RNA sequence: CCGGCGCGCG
């Protein structure tokens, strides 16, 4: 039963992208103190042909 | 005495199947008079019901579309004479009457032999004439239905034949009412005030369902008896009570925490189960002293 | 923990859990149209003596109180037999608050143990009380009394010694945390002869309650009033409905009462306070079954408004327009009550078979070969002369 | 009726359809050979009408008005059940057809194979046909009645001697939710002047004017008012707030256009 | 769906290589399964769907729906 | 959606250059389900 | 189609001149259910092709 | 089949023995739920063809002696054992027929 | 037999209901009438709770600002048209704000009558910088729809922000049906059910009258 | 299951 049971990036990053029609599908952003990177926020299911992560 | 009032300021018989009647509604709201007058308007020409005859049967007559002889008017004309005699029953089902008379002569809507639960509201209706003397038996079906539809005769079953309605405005604004007036136009088989009682009637059973309870909320007259045979039948072969039919009264909570369960939408087991801590961490006056003690509650169980 | 105490204000309806249960019921006048009633004679069903029940139990109170967006507890006992966790369960569907009912496994629900005498003419002599008559003083919830502010209760509860030592703590608590009290008298079967010994068990409950509700066969019975007006005769005069003046109702008054509402089904509902006195006509010629022929669900629509609407404005318990206004409501819910429970019980025809009101309504074919209503062989035909 | 569908009469469609319908009848068992399935066709069974219902899902059909001018003459829709036995067309699309209905007629055709199937609905439903060849306007745009319905809806107030009878020497409304809520409690109509709450960029298509009158306070705020808004700013602050005056009419062309983009995002 | 075969457009250079494409592709669906096809489900809205989930959105599987609120069998909806 | 705040009229030629410009911005299958809710909003006005 | 003597090819109705949502788009025609159970539009017909007399054939 | 019998009868039937037990009805005309009662004790009665017997007394012709009983209500049944030594059950409500059968079958 | 369900249900937020609610079998016609009136009686006959009245003490020269409030008197009388209150009050009551000085003035900063409630604490109402204590005097009323230097607030009583009803018609041959569906859009002071309930039980209670009767 | 003539509808 349920109830017996790297930083993510500034939202306004991808806000101002995502207002702008940029789109970012199945990733998120992270920084870190080397610097910035995407990484996928779950499981990317491999698919028949490849699939689209940003736009 | 009451201080909203209805009453009928004219009634009218101006002839044997057309009456009038004008009725009172005072004071009302503001807005009031209009959602009662649409309503009313629509259930008047719409949800009323009437009798009236739909199928007869002859004996000797090739097609509907064919003469006899000593008769002046052919079978199309029976029949359009038939379709609109306006009868009155308060039942339901294909009651059967008759026609079974002997000519020369007129036959008349009183030479219809009815059943008892229907009348005849104008005798001089007029069906056919027989010139010499010959035999005629017509055999008819009656029910009761609303809308519109041996030989089948197109049936109006509607009795109200016409409605209108007026709102005026009261007086001075200090709540600003109104009066509403009503006109009914019926065809006999029901007064103008009957026919005003009969809408209210089927208005308030058509908005009467939704103060019923919900579509599958007690287990499948009386609703106690069939969960009481599944708990006679769990009796047997115990396998004890499934949690969505228990509930959170039962289960020994402090008062703070059963009320903080019950605003926010947890009644059953079940729901407590399928729970999250985080979602309940979310709801104040529910701390983790709150979270803990719960857990040793549902854990003792 | 006053903090969590939402709105609207929780109810406490103390008593029994019956199902079906009525007290009694007395002959009544109800304001109707008899030309409606004789013309539709043949599809309307009617009492041929017209009898109503006060109204039922608590838990039928509570469970009508909850169905007006109220928030209502029921307080008292069941068994742990199937019929007791039955209406435990019914009770939860029904968004009544059940924390308050104490499960007795030593109980019987809705059966006592009764030992007759078999020497004289049999009594019956209760030894062992039902699991709904055994709520002891320990087995009060006294955190919904605090809960709560409003409590109530009937004279059902007063018919057992143990049950009224109960009722009366739970009333003595209840005013000390500065709770309403309602007393919906709903007299019992046996209560209905020797007016002294039905004053004698009430006598100390009557005063102890804020608001109380009676019947109008209630009212006559209290003052020792012989019912002067005519019963089952088709008209509507005002005879059949009076409205006493404050004098006769005075006897009945004590310090700490503030409202008295004398019902006459969902037809009429009387209010009485120290400084104002009305009424408000209503309606009664609501679908009435065989089933549902005793009009106990009016009375407890009507207890449900009442409470729910005392409830909601308690301030305005003397203010004459909030009266009249409450005692519409109450005569608008009764009159649903009584729509719906018509509806769901429907007419006679668990072995138990009910038809609907179309069904009701549905006449015979009437196609018998020897009726006069269908066409037979031309060797008997009968034709009448024009 | 949808951009994308018709309506196909009963008769019609189990004519057009016949083949299908006796596939999907042989398919469930519910027939023993074609003959058989060709005999319930023929009675007007009430489980061929449920067959028929389920194998027109997905299989478009082509319309075709007699006298084909243009390209636009024939063209792709999804076909449903309706009853009678007319063909329903939309009404956005009789401009290509050159139709109307005062007793015109027109030709079905079933693409039976999958590659005609595929070049129907990809290339011929009115969907992706919204503009004419011959110069590129658009040729399903609304004509007559409803066009009479946004030109009053748009038609806003009566201004000047036509609403004021003497020379003068208006509610407020926090969101159009609200401006649209009390037009339909019967509080304002369709043209009466109203002020709306602005919490978005100037984009109020106005005459490039300076305002009528800049109403300056001691205390540093000033009003500029317009020929058709209001707008308040301070020297002390950046506050900015813009109040439009409107009708209901224009509040519901634009909350229609908006919500029709809005709701065409959130489905997909 | 009329968005989907508006998207799946965006990156056709030809559009009657798409029409072809997804023709093709349903063919081969057909003559695979021939069975599961012609019915609530139809080879060309199967392949759409696929093409559209292939790009790592989720569509139903070949846009088949149906309504939930029919009376029971026999009952035909009535537009 | 950046729509501009039409405060005049809405006649036959603002209609059709309001459609180009809407099938320019956002596409035939966006424009489409505008046409289909424009329709009505007129039908119920008219 | 000839009453008193005179050329009757029709009949008067209640009629109105607005739109309706639509349904007289262009040249279409919205009439009410009264015209259709009054029988008010009703007409015989009658084909002639070269079995039982007054028999509903099919 | 459920026969209406007075008081004095069954004074008679209770001081007399039998060897079923015997079931009581408490009721009167103008209870619904008294009507519903009624469907279940003939449902049970046909049950319970000769092994039981269900008998009815009208309460507003037998008011004294329904208080004598102490029938604070209706509808109301009485269980009565055909042993003198065991008690009877009084029933208030319109309980369920299983709730009858289990009586019988346990404490009859 | 004629039953009601409600086949879906959503809180967007704390002032945003909806749910859509199901009613068959029913006759040829009947929905149609049923959803009209429902509409009717849910846009118009349901009473709700706003602000009618706010008056402005301390003194603040009856101007269009204050000193240390951001925003001004009317902005303040538009953001307290905005707050959300659900009650049972008969007749009308008085609310007061008393905010000591610098910070924000939310619905929370509001004392109720006995009856009233806040849908929305976080409703803000204004902004202060300098410590000035602020007094303003709410007039608070409870009505339907459709009916001393004190500044109205023009309160529009909408509990239920939208409805609307659809009908599905089915059919196999002489014996038809129709399902009607009702959507009912609340601004949280309400939910969709009770609005249900509450505007068929004010249709029932307009409809009652008609079959009063008289004494004689 | 073929062609002419006449009358119509969009
Ligand atoms: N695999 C890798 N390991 C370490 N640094 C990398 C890398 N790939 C790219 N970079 C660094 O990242 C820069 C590319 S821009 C990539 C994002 C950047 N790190 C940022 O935070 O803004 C290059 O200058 C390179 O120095
Ligand atoms: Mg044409």
């Amino acid at each position: 039963f349920p109830l017996f049971q790297l930083e993510s990036a500034d939202p306004d990053f991808y806000k101002i992208g995502y207002v702008r029609r940029v789109r970012a599908y199945g990733v998120e952003f992270k920084e870190g103190p080397d610097g910035f990177g995407i990484y996928a926020s779950k499981d990317i299911e491999p698919r028949r042909r490849a699939r689209v992560i940003m736009e | 005495t009451r201080t909203l009032q209805w009453k009928c300021v004219e009634s009218r018989r101006d002839s044997k199947r057309l009456y009038y009647g004008r009725f009172i509604l005072s004071p009302l709201m503001k807005g009031q008079a209009d959602t009662i007058g649409i309503a009313m308007r629509r259930a008047l020409l719409g949800e009323i019901e009437g009798t009236c005859i739909t199928r007869a049967k002859f004996e000797n007559i090739p097609h509907d579309y064919s003469n006899i002889v000593g008769i002046q008017e052919s079978v199309h004309e029976i029949l359009m004479n038939l379709n609109e005699i306006v009868l009155k029953s308060n039942l339901y089902g294909t009651r059967n009457a008759l026609i079974c008379v002997q000519g020369p002569g007129y036959i008349t809507a009183r030479d219809i032999i009815l059943p008892p639960s229907v009348e005849i509201v104008d005798n001089t209706q007029h069906i056919a004439t027989l010139t010499e003397p010959i035999n005629l038996c017509i055999g008819l079906k009656i029910e009761r239905n609303r809308g519109y539809s041996s030989y089948p005769i197109d049936a109006v079953f509607m009795p109200v034949q016409n409605a209108n309605h007026s709102i005026h405005s009261y007086g001075n604004g200090n709540e600003k009412q109104e009066i509403l007036f009503i006109e009914i136009w019926t065809n006999g088989s029901l007064t103008p005030k009957e026919a005003l009682h009969e809408a209210s009637r089927n208005l308030i059973n058509l908005f009467i369902p939704f103060l019923h309870v919900e579509e599958e909320t007690f287990y499948l007259t009386l609703p106690l008896f069939p969960f009481h045979n599944k708990l006679v039948n769990l009796r047997q072969k115990k396998k004890e009570l499934a949690f969505q039919y228990i509930f959170i009264d039962q289960l020994e909570l402090p008062p703070r925490i059963y009320n903080c369960l019950k605003k926010s939408n947890i009644h059953t087991l079940l729901d407590l189960l399928n729970n999250s801590q985080e979602d309940l961490i979310k709801m104040e006056h529910f701390h983790i002293e709150d979270v803990k003690k719960l857990l040793d509650i549902l854990e003792k169980k | 923990i006053s903090h969590t105490y939402g709105w609207p204000p929780l109810v406490c309806c103390f008593g029994s859990a019956q199902h079906a249960f009525v007290p009694s019921g007395r002959p009544a006048n109800r304001l109707l149209d008899y030309e409606r009633q004789e013309r539709m004679k043949d599809a309307v069903w009617a009492p041929e003596k017209y009898i109503r029940a006060p109204g039922g139990c608590a838990g039928g109170v509570a469970i009508a109180l909850a169905s007006l967006g109220g928030k209502a507890a029921f307080m008292g006992k069941l068994g742990d037999d199937d019929f007791g966790q039955a209406m435990l369960y019914y009770l939860n569907v029904c968004q009544v608050q059940t924390r308050s009912v104490k499960i007795d496994s030593k109980r019987v629900t809705a059966c006592s143990t009764m030992k007759i005498s078999k020497r004289g003419r049999l009594k019956s002599t209760c030894v062992k009380p039902c699991a709904e008559d055994s709520l002891s003083k320990s087995e009060i919830n006294v955190d919904v009394l605090k809960e709560a502010k409003m409590f109530y209760f009937t004279t059902h509860s007063l018919l057992d010694k143990k049950m009224m030592s109960t009722t009366l703590q739970a009333i003595k608590i209840s005013k000390q945390l500065g709770n309403v009290i309602f007393y919906d008298l709903n007299l019992p079967l046996p209560l209905w002869q020797s007016l002294e010994e039905t004053k004698s068990l009430i006598q100390e409950v009557w005063d102890l309650a804020d608001v109380i509700e009676v019947t109008k066969q209630e009212l006559e019975f209290l003052c020792g009033i012989e019912p002067t007006e005519e019963f089952d005769t088709k008209n509507n005069d005002s005879s059949k409905f009076v409205h006493y003046e404050p004098e006769t109702v005075e006897p009945l008054w004590h310090e700490n009462l503030k409202i008295l509402f004398v019902t006459n089904g969902t037809s009429k509902i009387h209010y009485y306070t120290k400084e104002h006195n009305g009424a408000v006509l209503g309606m009664e010629d609501v679908p009435i079954t065989p089933f549902t022929r005793d009009m106990s669900a009016s009375g407890d629509g009507i207890v449900a408004g009442l409470i729910r609407m005392l409830t909601v404005q308690p301030d305005l318990m003397n203010d004459k327009g909030y009266l009249e206004r409450t005692a519409r409501y109450a005569i608008e819910c009764g009159v649903v009550d009584q729509w719906l429970l018509a509806q769901t019980r429907g007419y006679p025809p668990n072995g138990i078979r009910s038809i609907t009101e179309r069904e009701y309504r549905t006449s015979k074919p009437y196609d018998e070969p020897d009726g006069p209503y269908v066409m037979k062989p031309v060797e008997e035909r009968e034709y009448r002369k024009l | 009726l949808s951009l994308h569908r018709c309506g196909l009469p009963r008769e019609i469609a189990i004519e057009l359809f016949q083949t299908f319908v006796i596939r999907g009848l042989i398919r469930q068992h519910l027939a023993s050979n074609i003959g058989v399935a060709k005999s319930q066709i023929r009675e007007k069974k009430p489980i061929v009408w449920e067959i028929l219902q389920e194998v027109m899902q997905g299989h478009p059909v082509l319309l075709n008005r007699a006298p084909t001018l243009h390209r636009l003459g024939i063209q792709s829709f999804q076909p449903i059940l309706v009853e009678g036995r007319t063909i329903c067309l939309h009404p956005l699309v009789c401009k290509g057809f050159n139709a109307d209905f005062d007793g015109d007629q027109m030709a079905v055709h079933v693409p039976l194979s999958l590659e005609a199937q595929a070049e129907a609905r990809l290339l011929m439903f009115s969907h992706m046909n919204l503009l004419s060849p011959a110069i590129g306007d658009p040729i399903s745009v609304p004509t007559q009645d409803m066009l009479i319905g946004l030109y009053v809806l748009t038609s806003g107030t009566r201004r000047g001697i036509c609403a004021n009878r003497y020379n003068p020497c208006e509610p407020f409304f926090c969101n159009s939710y609200d401006a649209i809520g009390a037009y339909r409690q019967k509080r304002i109509n369709l043209d009466s002047p109203l002020w709306l709450r602005w919490q978005l960029d100037q984009r109020v298509i106005a005459s490039k004017e300076v305002p009528i009158e800049v109403h300056y306070e001691s205390f540093g705020n000033y009003h500029e008012i317009y020929a058709h808004y209001l707008i308040v700013r301070s020297v002390k602050k950046e506050t900015l707030y813009i109040y439009i005056r409107t009708t209901v009419g224009h509040i519901s062309f634009y909350r229609e256009i908006e919500e029709a983009i809005q709701g065409f995002s959130q489905a997909c | 769906m009329t968005m989907d075969i508006e998207r799946l457009l965006l990156s056709e250079d030809n559009r009657f290589e798409f029409v072809n494409s997804v023709a093709a592709e349903a063919t081969e669906y057909v003559e695979k399964n021939r069975d599961e096809y012609g019915g609530t489900k139809k080879a060309i809205f199967h392949v759409l769907s696929n093409r559209v989930n292939d790009l790592g959105f989720d569509r139903p599987e070949a846009y088949a729906e149906s309504d939930p609120y029919k009376p029971g069998p026999g009952y035909l909806k009535e537009y | 959606a950046n729509l501009v705040f039409h405060n005049k009229v809405i006649d036959g030629t603002a209609i059709k250059r309001l459609i180009s410009r809407l099938i320019d911005h956002f596409g035939m299958a966006y424009t489409s389900h505008i046409l289909d809710q424009v329709k009505t909003l007129g039908f119920q006005q008219a | 189609a000839t009453v008193g003597g005179e050329l009757a090819l029709g009949k008067n109705v209640l009629v109105a001149y607005m739109p309706w949502e639509g349904y007289n788009f262009e040249d279409a025609v919205l009439i009410s259910e009264c015209l259709v159970y009054g029988d008010i539009y009703t007409s015989f017909h009658i084909r002639k092709y070269e079995v039982m007399l007054g028999s509903w054939v099919e | 089949l459920v026969r209406k019998l007075s008081a004095q009868e069954l004074q008679d039937l209770v001081k007399g023995e039998r060897k079923v037990p015997l079931i009581v009805d408490f009721y009167a005309t103008w209870c619904g739920p008294c009507i519903l009662m009624a469907q279940e004790l003939e449902m049970l009665a046909v049950e319970y063809e000769s092994n039981a017997m269900i008998v009815k007394v009208d309460t507003d012709d037998e008011y004294e002696f329904a208080r004598d009983m102490q029938v604070r209500g209706l509808p109301t049944l009485f269980f009565i054992s055909p042993d003198p030594s065991k008690d009877a059950i009084r029933t208030e409500g319109l309980i369920p027929l299983q709730m009858m059968r289990d009586i019988i079958d346990n404490d009859m």
